[PDB]
């Protein structure tokens, strides 16, 4: 979904957003994206070290996305997740 | 090398 999609992101999805700030029920990918790069921020998740590296685990953030950890160079668990937590409209 | 430079640059 890239054509500035409007989506309602599924309920586990959408509490994630709402702690990084989200006042909001419909969103474009892009303002997804943003608000999750807002909670990694915020919470810290990511690698002190290693930035690209982020650290998910025993975060409701890992829920979402079944692994530990990721790369924001390898974002391919990033984009499954949303297209598992995310409904078009 | 920051996260949120990191960040910005997702394709």
């Amino acid at each position: 979904p890239g054509e500035g999609t409007q989506v309602h992101p599924r309920a586990p999805l959408l509490q994630i957003l709402k702690v990084a700030g989200a006042q909001e029920e419909v969103f474009t990918v892009k303002e997804v994206m943003h608000y999750l790069g807002q909670y990694i921020m915020m919470k810290q998740l990511y690698d002190k070290q290693r930035q690209h590296i982020v650290h998910c685990h025993d975060d409701p953030l890992g829920e979402l996305l079944e692994v530990g950890s990721f790369s924001v160079k390898n974002p391919s668990p990033l984009y499954e997740m949303l297209k598992r937590n995310l409904v078009i409209l | 090398e920051t996260f949120s430079d990191l960040w910005k640059l997702l394709p």
